[PDB]
């Protein structure tokens, strides 16, 4: 009904500048306020600067006048951002939002996100990890599988082999210096391990990658 | 300008509650034009109280538009269910906005028990390329608002502590992971290294060494 289309993700390197785009739909464009706000991964919001769609003018935040240039398209009513050659610092999930009269918003998009990674597609290095903390060897032990250092963000992985539901977590991953890190996690309890054996599977699938490495204790 | 609003917080689905929002700068006058925006399942954030109190068009008439006194106040009256949410807060500094780091709310579905913590080792395999990684697995925890502290013998870590948000597993409870990375050496003179983690104001803690 009234939408308003932002794209889905995007992958800009260090010192390549990007151009961003909200459509706007189903309302009249220029008689409504434009925002646009950062979402840097997961703490806090930052609004950015304000276009307005009839008569252009913008104000920016302090923050991100070196940055941004908002710009409009009146006939497609799309409503484009774009910043100036940015630092591994600024990868983050871009909003744009409309407002009528003093409001982030009544609408925002779904909000695109622009990873900033200059290093390209490459294979996880899963390293075994063994429940030898702090805590007596008592009724279910906890295991898991760390797979590091992984581009793009895409790792889809089963633990053995594909049958053991009944104790599993994957994380949700992060990212250390422009490439991802992820572990998954297993809590099976004492008669099953070592004994009835615990290995994971590593699927990853852009750069091939279907590795199947073994737990033990070290 | 600071706009601090609330960290985090719970109601049982019925009872009302008060959100508020003060700012660093004095007291939030009418000036301020203020704003309430939410996020919810998947990245989606509808607006909600425009001005101090207009309601967004579709906001239900429960939530109220109130600057209560010196602090702009949102009310979620009849609290439910469908407002389990993280919402932020927005103050109009004359000539620019600044947003609250929002507050998530909890609607008290399955009570409310611990994290069942287990911290991992460095494995000896990243070890040859000098690398020596750590997983504090936190997990099972309601609600959504756990802390991760993390001490390398005693010491307090301000060394480069890496962490998850809260994702919802399988029965509508929450997990969690805290990534601490260092390289050998930064591992082996080293015994105790410490991970604290709480809910509603109630630690837990675990440990690994090396003598
Ligand atoms: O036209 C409108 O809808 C109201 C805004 C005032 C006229 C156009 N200029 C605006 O300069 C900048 C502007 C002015 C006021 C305001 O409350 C916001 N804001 O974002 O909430 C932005």
């Amino acid at each position: 009904q009234v939408q308003f289309q932002q794209s889905g993700a995007e992958l800009v390197k260090p010192g390549a500048s990007v151009k961003l785009s909200c459509k706007a739909s189903g309302y009249t464009f220029t008689s409504y306020l434009m925002h646009w706000i950062k979402q840097r991964p997961g703490r806090g919001l930052e609004w950015i600067g304000r276009i307005d769609p009839n008569n252009v003018v913008t104000k920016f935040n302090e923050k991100f006048k070196s940055k941004a240039t908002l710009t409009v398209d009146k006939p497609s009513s799309t409503a484009y951002m774009e910043l100036s050659s940015l630092t591994s610092e600024d990868s983050a999930v871009y909003y744009c939002a409309r407002y009528a009269y003093c409001r982030p918003m009544d609408y925002w998009g779904q909000g695109t996100t622009v990873t900033v990674s200059s290093a390209a597609t490459t294979p996880p290095s899963v390293y075994p990890l063994a429940p030898g903390s702090a805590a007596q060897t008592n009724s279910m032990v906890t295991l898991g599988c760390l797979v590091k250092g992984y581009f793009p963000e895409p790792v889809t992985v089963t633990w053995n082999s594909g049958a053991l539901s009944s104790g599993v977590h994957t994380f949700p991953a992060v990212l250390q210096s422009d490439l991802y890190t992820l572990s998954s996690s297993v809590t099976v309890p004492a008669s099953t391990w070592p004994s009835g054996t615990v290995t994971c599977n590593v699927a990853h699938p852009a750069s091939s990658t279907a590795v199947d490495k073994k737990i033990v204790p070290r | 300008a600071v706009v601090t609003q609330e960290s985090a917080l719970t109601t049982s689905p019925g009872e009302t509650v008060t959100l508020t929002c003060r700012s660093s700068t004095g007291a939030v006058t009418t000036s301020n034009y203020a704003n309430w925006v939410q996020e919810k399942p998947d990245r989606l954030f509808t607006g909600l109280i425009g001005g101090t109190n207009n309601r967004g068009p579709g906001v239900p008439a429960r939530f109220s538009g109130s600057l209560i006194g010196d602090k702009a106040a949102l009310t979620i009256t009849g609290a439910q269910t469908e407002d389990e949410a993280i919402y932020f807060c927005a103050l109009w500094y004359s000539n620019h906005w600044v947003f609250g780091g929002g507050t998530k709310l909890t609607v008290l579905g399955q009570p409310k028990s611990s994290p069942s913590v287990t911290l991992f080792p460095p494995s000896s395999e990243e070890l040859e390329t000098n690398k020596a990684t750590l997983v504090c697995t936190i997990t099972d925890f309601y609600p959504g608002v756990v802390t991760v502290d993390w001490k390398v013998d005693g010491t307090p870590v301000t060394e480069g502590m890496e962490t998850t948000q809260p994702s919802k597993q399988s029965n509508n409870k929450y997990m969690a992971s805290s990534y601490l990375t260092l390289s050998a050496r930064a591992w082996e003179r080293h015994a105790s290294y410490s991970c604290q983690v709480t809910h509603e104001g109630h630690t837990v803690e675990k440990s690994l060494s090396r003598a």
